[PDB]
RNA sequence: CCGCCGUUAGUUGCCAGCGGUUCGGCCGGGCACUCUAACGGGACUGCCCGCGAAAGCGGGAGGAAGGAGGGGACGACGUCUGGUCAGCAUGGCCCUUACGGCCUGGGCGACACACGUGCUACAAUGCCCACUACAAAGCGAUGCCACCCGGCAACGGGGAGCUAAUCGCAAAAAGGUGGGCCCAGUUCGGAUUGGGGUCUGCAACCCGACCCCAUGAAGCCGGAAUCGCUAGUAAUCGCGGAUCAGCCAUGC
């Protein structure tokens, strides 16, 4: 019943933060669905390599914005405790609902 | 079979036929074609006067043709052509209304681009 | 019961579930000759049913999501190959001397920043 | 190329008989990239042709490809500040492709209405001789056997 | 003229469609791109200095 | 366009409604050449700017909604 | 980045395998398959044979992958006082109630020609109206805007869902499948032209896009010359994003 997306910016943390989740909560109560790994969207970007007047030459630039997605059963004190309360994601966006 | 102006299409598809007549294009022709009887596809050939006649009486009673047509058209030319408007000043410069290009193109509406002289280049080499 | 293969190229893809009967054969809904009613490509991606002239015993039934029609078929065959490589690879012996595995390419490159289809250019001057 | 002799590559090995002649063919034919399209108005004169002469299609697209089928023509080299028109065999390939080629811009040549017409209408003629391609065929075979006092004169 | 520009759009003038965007790391409107209300210069000043996140010099 | 209706501006309005109060003197000095033609206005000197100074032009009828500044050269020099 | 396989993972996908159904993944169920997006393995002349002293070359196979697999970012030492003081900083010279600052107007779109890159074309492998098809990527909160309705339309009034793999932009188009045109300045091509409409915006004259219906030029496939492109490349066809009230985007 539990529906929370991670997105990420660094995808190799990113994940880190997917699996985590889903040890403790298998742990501290019941199934955990798969952290599932959601279409990263990115934004494209580009621009010229310079200032002057040089049609060619140019730079391409975009946000990779990687989307995940955990899922757990009927929860617990346990889990929803700790897996409210401990994190670090020193960027990273946690967004949750009941859907 | 003179319509309005002499205009007779022979030979073709009514539709098509009668649009070959200005002042009707694709839909004033098939609207007639239609507020007159007559099917768009069955061509001018075996025609029947009540239905032509009758396609001539559509296109007159209803809207003008030709003449007064482009009478109104020069006329209100006229109106651009009364006070000095730059619809009418260009309109004697012999330029188009819209202000776009009047620095290459625009050839459409003053004869083909008639040689100056190349004035010779600056240092382009 | 299942005899089943994998199809791709162009970018596209073919999930192609074959099992047997009267090998006759049908996908993503549509009646096959109807689906395909413009290249002749079409019967040419049967070509491996027509390898061994087994053309009807086994019972495909694909589903073909992305590229194009023909795309569609390229991917088909490829399953097609795939699946009677499977439940008898003593059919792979006589099949990719064949060639009906080599997988594919095609891209309609990177566009190119500068240049148009990522290899036309603009039209030179120098003057 | 220059550190290279480059590469051939498989045409098509056609979906109607299995001949890489008729995929050829059906290229030459074809514009813009749409293959099926002119494909089709071949295979339509191919029936047609099958619905009014006798001999089956691949022989009357072997007589026609055979009638004209050029091998010696003229090419050029170096003199200083002329060119000599050298008139030289021509591999079998290029023979063949250009041949195809003739084949289409004859159907080009013609005040024929639709495509089909004009393709059919060559082959027929053409497996005879009855052509402008055969004609620029023994052209060509002029200008190689009236260029030949460049005979060793090749580059 | 340059400084008095920037304070012309930077506070809002009677029309709604007279607000054009400003590189506040640079100071332009040519090529602002508004996501990130930077220049093209001052874009690339900034993701090649390493100074912005989410980016990646990109090689798709 | 003005889809429904047709855009015009209140200096002029204030103005020609006001020598209307009487009919006085034949001259009006307005800036604005944007604006759309008005039969309310008569029509005499409506003295209308162009880009280097103001120049006077007639009004009578067919210009009738048309705008004002279309009978302001601005355009200078010929071909 | 892209092609083959794997393990994690299953609100994308599905009878693939079962139940039912408003038979339309629509209702339960399931991870098989696509997919998604991660962590590796996989190709080195490694194997086989003939040649070369070797470097390499020929032929064949194993394999999704041959001999650098396709692409991309990647660009030295150096030149060229290249380009840029109008993005920025910047040494100096310089106006300082004027070369500073605001506002409203007007130009940056002007026209007797010339030129580069371009869109369209000049036509039956085509133009036109009807039915069905397969795209990939990138978007969308004071924005995406399906829906009925008013309007032939431009779009407007009431109105669903949507911090998106779940909602909408969106119809891909050529393909295919029917019917029309019959070789003609043509149902060609719309360049331009008039009397009216829609939308944004204080405001659409200069100088906006878009709609209507009437206008319907040149254009019969381009001389000297000259450009592109070596594989899914060219040619053809549609699609999005950037910045943007709008839009001159046929540009990128």
């Amino acid at each position: 019943k539990i529906r929370i997306k991670l997105r990420g910016f660094d995808h190799k943390t990113l994940d880190a933060s997917a699996q985590k989740i889903v040890e403790a909560a298998r742990r501290s109560g019941a199934q955990v669905s798969g952290p599932i790994p959601l279409p990263t969207r990115v934004r494209r970007f580009t621009v010229i390599r310079g200032p002057f007047k040089h049609k060619d030459s140019r730079e391409h630039f975009e946000l990779r914005t990687h989307n995940r997605l955990v899922d757990i059963i009927n929860p617990n004190r346990k889990t929803i405790e700790q897996l409210m309360t401990l994190d670090l994601p020193t960027g990273v966006e946690i967004e949750i609902k009941t859907v | 079979a003179r319509i309005a102006g002499v205009e007779i299409p022979r030979n073709k598809r009514v539709d098509v036929a009668l649009t070959y007549i200005y002042g009707i294009g694709k839909a004033r022709a098939k609207e007639a074609l239609e507020k007159t009887g007559i099917n768009p596809a069955t061509r001018v050939k075996d025609l029947t006067e009540a239905e032509v006649v009758r396609l001539r009486e559509y296109v007159e009673n209803t809207w003008k043709l030709e003449g007064e047509l482009r009478a109104e058209v020069a006329a209100n030319i006229k109106r651009l052509m009364d006070i000095g408007c730059y619809r009418g000043l260009r309109h004697r410069r012999g330029l188009p209304v819209r202000g776009q290009r009047t620095r290459t193109n625009a050839r459409t509406r003053k004869g083909p681009r008639k040689t100056v002289a190349g004035k010779k280049k600056a240092p382009r080499k | 019961e299942q005899y089943y293969g994998t199809g791709r190229r162009k970018e596209a893809v073919a999930r192609v579930f074959l099992r047997p009967g009267n090998g006759k054969v049908t996908v993503n809904g549509q009646d096959f000759n109807e689906y395909f009613q413009g290249l002749v490509r079409a019967v040419a991606a049967l070509e491996p049913l027509r390898a061994v002239d087994a053309l009807g015993r086994f019972d495909a039934y694909i589903t073909v999501r992305g590229g194009g029609k023909s795309g569609q078929i390229d991917a088909i065959k490829l399953g097609i190959a795939r699946a009677l490589v499977q439940y008898n690879p003593d059919y792979r012996a006589k099949l990719k001397p064949l060639g009906f595995l080599t997988r594919d390419a095609r891209v309609v490159e990177r566009k190119k920043y500068g240049k148009h289809k990522a290899r036309r250019a603009p039209q030179y001057s120098k003057r | 190329a220059r550190r290279r002799r480059a590469e051939v590559r498989q045409l098509q090995p056609d979906l109607v008989y299995g001949d890489v002649l008729v995929t050829a063919f059906i290229n030459k034919i074809m514009r813009d990239g749409k293959k099926n399209l002119a494909a089709r108005i071949f295979y339509d004169a191919c029936k047609i042709i099958q619905e009014k002469t006798g001999q089956e299609p691949l022989k009357v697209f072997k007589q026609a490809v055979e009638n004209v089928k050029p091998r010696m023509e003229v090419r050029s080299r170096r003199v200083g500040g002329a060119n000599y028109q050298v008139p030289m065999e021509v591999s079998p390939r290029r023979q063949q492709s250009l041949a195809l080629r003739w084949l289409v811009q004859a159907a080009n040549q013609r005040p024929e209405r639709r495509a089909a017409v004009r393709i059919a209408h060559e082959l027929m003629d053409a497996a005879e001789g009855k052509g402008g391609a055969v004609k620029k065929k023994e052209d060509v075979e002029r200008m190689a056997e009236a260029n030949r006092a460049y005979a060793h004169y090749r580059w | 003229a340059r400084k008095a520009l920037i304070e012309k759009a930077k506070r809002t003038p009677k029309f709604k469609v007279r607000a054009y965007t400003r590189c506040v790391r640079c100071g332009r409107a040519r090529s602002v791109y508004r996501f990130f209300g930077l220049c093209r210069i001052c874009l690339r000043e900034l993701a090649h200095k390493g100074q912005l996140p989410g980016v990646r010099k990109a090689s798709w | 366009s003005l889809k429904k209706g047709v855009f015009v501006d209140d200096h002029l309005l204030e103005k020609v409604l006001e020598l209307n109060a009487k009919g006085e003197k034949r001259l009006i000095k307005t800036w604005s050449r944007r604006s759309t033609i008005v039969p309310e206005m008569v029509g005499h000197t409506i003295a209308v700017y162009n880009g280097k100074q103001h120049v006077p032009v007639y009004i009578t009828e067919n210009m009738v909604g048309h705008k004002l500044g279309e009978f302001a050269p601005t355009r200078t020099y010929r071909g």
